[PDB]
């Protein structure tokens, strides 16, 4: 809770940085975004939707456009006769399965439904769900199937993309928060693990910190029951150990996580990925498209923020290349690194 | 009113660290002055000016690519980034090894990029080993955007070896900028400015090093932020004898190290002027021999480039303010010395007439130094009003 509340301070203190961030992130997809937005506001910023679960009618108002991924746009919206704002998903389709691969992400989500979780998914009125949305701009056709949920602050993709454009975090307070980060990272990692769950997607553009300060896992659809065997190519392929690089099915495991987990703190210290692993977005990467490619696999920290010796060994606890060897997180809150961090928080903050 | 009191009594008129000899070499010219011995007095005065013209300065500067370590090598030197001589990023982190670079007005000061530490598979004694640590004067690390791990190790190990570095954080323009433009509602100047400083202050100290000399500067605006201190701080560390050399090579960046480069220039006059005998005719009453008129026009062309109103100097603003050399030329005095109404042996004639009005002959009754020399004086005055005239152009 102190934590959390100092990285709510924190957010607030940045927010206009991170909005202007947000902002130029939008600059380079304009074309998608506004073909997006076209597609699903034809009208004005409202737009009427019926909920595909038992939420009945809403009046969907566009506020802002908020992120790009990589076939999806999601946007802030607000239900007026609700008094409440959400993020909203909207999905492209360039698949000729689009339709029963966003069916399929449905089904998967709300049966599932620390997590941030659905709110309601919709569908504009008139129009069958699923199928692609009129009306149509050519060169990007939109699925009608829009993803309500509660609205990060921010994701860890975006804070570290603005923090590369400036570094605020300075002095004792911005080394605080990368305490407070590493910590919320390692005990989001271990609540999965005390419950015998797996996410394929422990990654820094589904990781959110929410208005409150909390750190949050996203996508529900992708949390596996431990030891559950799945397509490999859920994971992203930056994100990957080795183990899920060599075969089309992957057993799905902590130490999967505890890799992630690794990857996730040492981007906090550092910005960019270990290995010379590409991180689009990030100034100082290289380009090594996964570790199936030779390159450099020992773990260098030379071009990282000057993080402490307890984080370095955490990092290269996790990042063991051997997965029988990894670190997992409930084991790693028991060491006296997480100790001397959690205490360098306590003196810090109070 | 003695001679040897005369000439030591004008360096007393300097502060201290504005000296371009030390005691020790004063007082053994003053001392074979006393004795009368001509020879070995003008001995001692070549000796001393030899020792101060042969001095080499080198200096290292270590950082991560990209962190504007050949920039910053570039300024110093006076070349722009394009023009020819210029170092160039990104090369010595193939090579991995140093490499020097000339100051092309006094080759004897000598810059030296070298690769990042993370360029090199060196720990940090190592890599300071290999790259010859004790054979450099000054050790830089330049830092930008953000401090590295690499940055701070290299710190440390040179801390635990009891020697010295100073670290130089560049591109503070650009991290101002930035902050301006994310953060308008909250932007302040002074206070981002303020903020990287203590990050770097409180970034040594937690991790165990007495905190270096820190500068904050942009390697593309010399007009404000810590170019100046740095300079300061620089030559503050040389031995004596060094400090001719490093400071004439310097960017004329304010008006202060404008003055003090005149300060180190009148005390070379004062030996020349020594060394060549002094005379028992007043300098309004002698002419010019063309050994001395070009003796002048060689003096005239080296001050002129030591302060950058030099040629190439004027053509180089012309392009920039966009306009003739003509109209650069125009705004100072020194160009147009050496050029066709009054003759130049008429204009010689009015500048002792001039400087002596002003400044006396310098010198006990009836003793006088040769006309050339102040001559000299009256050149390097001008010189040096050009210089902080332009400048004042440039630096707005
Ligand atoms: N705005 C700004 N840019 C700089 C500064 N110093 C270097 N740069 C730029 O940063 C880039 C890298 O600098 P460079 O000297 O070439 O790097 P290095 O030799 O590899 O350390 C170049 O495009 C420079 O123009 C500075 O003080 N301010
Ligand atoms: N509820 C939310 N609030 C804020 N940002 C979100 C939310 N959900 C997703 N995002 C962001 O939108 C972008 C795309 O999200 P998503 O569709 O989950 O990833 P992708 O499309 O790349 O698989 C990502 O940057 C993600 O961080």
């Amino acid at each position: 809770e102190a934590g959390d509340s100092f990285m709510r301070d924190l957010l607030k203190r940045e927010e206009e940085l991170i909005g202007y961030c947000r902002e130029e992130a939008l600059k380079e997809p304009a074309a998608m975004v506004e073909a997006v937005t076209a597609t699903v506001w034809p009208q004005n910023a409202e737009t009427t939707v019926d909920s595909l679960l038992s939420q009945g009618e809403r009046k969907l108002k566009l506020v802002e456009p908020l992120r790009v991924g990589d076939r999806s746009v999601v946007f802030l919206v607000r239900d007026v006769e609700r008094l409440e704002d959400f993020a909203l998903k909207v999905f492209t389709m360039g698949a000729e399965n689009s339709r029963s691969e966003l069916e399929r992400l449905h089904e998967a989500t709300f049966a599932a439904a620390r997590l941030l979780l659905p709110s309601d998914a919709v569908a504009v009125q008139s129009q069958p769900p699923f199928a692609q949305l009129s009306p149509g701009q050519d060169d990007y056709a939109v699925a009608n199937y829009l993803l309500l949920m509660p609205a990060a602050s921010v994701d860890l993709e975006l804070l570290f993309s603005t923090l590369d454009f400036v570094y605020v975090f300075r002095g004792d307070e911005g080394i605080l928060a990368l305490h407070i980060l590493t910590a919320q990272l390692i005990r989001l990692a271990a609540n999965l693990q005390s419950k015998g769950l797996v996410h394929g997607h422990f990654t820094p553009d589904n990781l959110f910190i929410m208005p409150d300060g909390r750190l949050m896992l996203g996508d529900v659809s992708a949390l596996w029951k431990v030891g559950t065997r799945g397509p490999a190519s859920s994971v992203p392929v930056t994100y990957a150990p080795r183990e899920f690089l060599n075969a089309s099915t992957a057993t799905f495991t902590h130490a999967l996580n505890a890799w992630q987990l690794g990857l996730s703190i040492y981007r906090v210290w550092c910005l960019f990925l270990p290995f010379g692993l590409v991180t689009p977005g990030i100034k100082g990467s290289w380009k090594r498209p996964s570790l199936r490619v030779p390159g450099t696999d020992s773990l260098a920290f030379g071009s990282c923020t000057p993080l402490p010796d307890f984080v370095k060994t955490l990092i290269g606890r996790f990042l063991n290349f051997d997965r029988r060897r990894r670190l997992l997180p409930l084991e790693a809150m028991e060491t006296p690194e997480f100790l001397q961090l959690q205490n360098e928080i306590s003196s810090s903050l109070s | 009113n003695d001679l040897p009191s005369s000439f030591t009594g004008y360096f007393k008129k300097f502060n201290t660290g504005r000296k371009i000899i030390s005691q020790e070499i004063l007082n053994l010219i003053e001392l074979r002055m006393r004795k009368g011995n001509i020879q070995l007095t003008n001995s001692a005065i070549s000796d001393a000016l030899k020792e101060i013209d042969s001095s080499v300065l080198n200096v290292a500067v270590t950082g991560e690519t990209g962190s504007g370590k050949s920039s910053f090598i570039n300024t110093l030197r006076g070349i722009g980034n394009e023009e020819e001589g210029a170092a160039k990023t990104g090369v010595v982190e193939v090579t991995m090894e140093r490499h020097p670079y000339k100051h092309p007005n006094i080759p004897n000061v000598v810059f030296w990029d070298l690769p990042g530490i993370g360029s090199t598979n060196f720990p940090p004694n190592t890599y300071l080993e290999k790259m010859k640590f004790y054979e450099y004067d000054f050790f830089i690390i330049i830092s930008a955007t953000r401090f590295k791990k690499n940055d701070i190790d290299i710190a440390k190990a040179i801390s635990m070896m009891k020697k010295e570095f100073y670290f130089v954080r560049t591109k503070v323009d650009s991290d101002i900028t930035n902050e301006a433009d994310g953060k308008p509602q909250t932007f302040d100047k002074e206070k981002v400015l303020q903020d990287i400083r203590l990050n770097c202050v409180n970034t040594f100290r937690e991790n165990g090093i007495a905190e270096p000399p820190i500068f904050l500067l942009s390697n593309k605006n010399v007009c404000h932020y810590d170019f100046p201190v740095l300079m300061d701080k620089l030559i503050s560390d040389l031995p004596i004898y060094k400090r001719h050399n490093f400071m004439v090579s310097l960017p004329n960046i304010t008006d202060s190290v404008i003055e003090k480069k005149r300060q180190f220039l009148k005390q070379r006059i004062w030996l020349e002027g020594f060394a060549a005998d002094l005379v028992n005719i007043i300098p309004s009453l002698t002419f010019l021999l063309d050994s001395d008129l070009e003796t002048l026009k060689k003096s005239m062309k080296f001050y002129r480039t030591v302060f950058g109103v030099d040629e190439t100097s004027l053509q180089r603003l012309a392009r920039d303010w966009e306009i003739e050399v003509d109209q650069v030329e125009a705004m100072i005095k020194s160009p147009a010395v050496f050029k066709p109404e009054e003759t130049i042996q008429e204009r010689l004639s009015r500048y002792i007439q001039e400087f002596c009005l002003a400044n006396g002959y310098l010198l006990p009754k009836n003793s006088f130094l040769k006309e050339i020399f102040y001559l000299k004086y009256y050149f390097l005055d001008m010189v040096t009003e050009d210089a902080k005239t332009l400048l004042k152009e440039i630096c707005l």
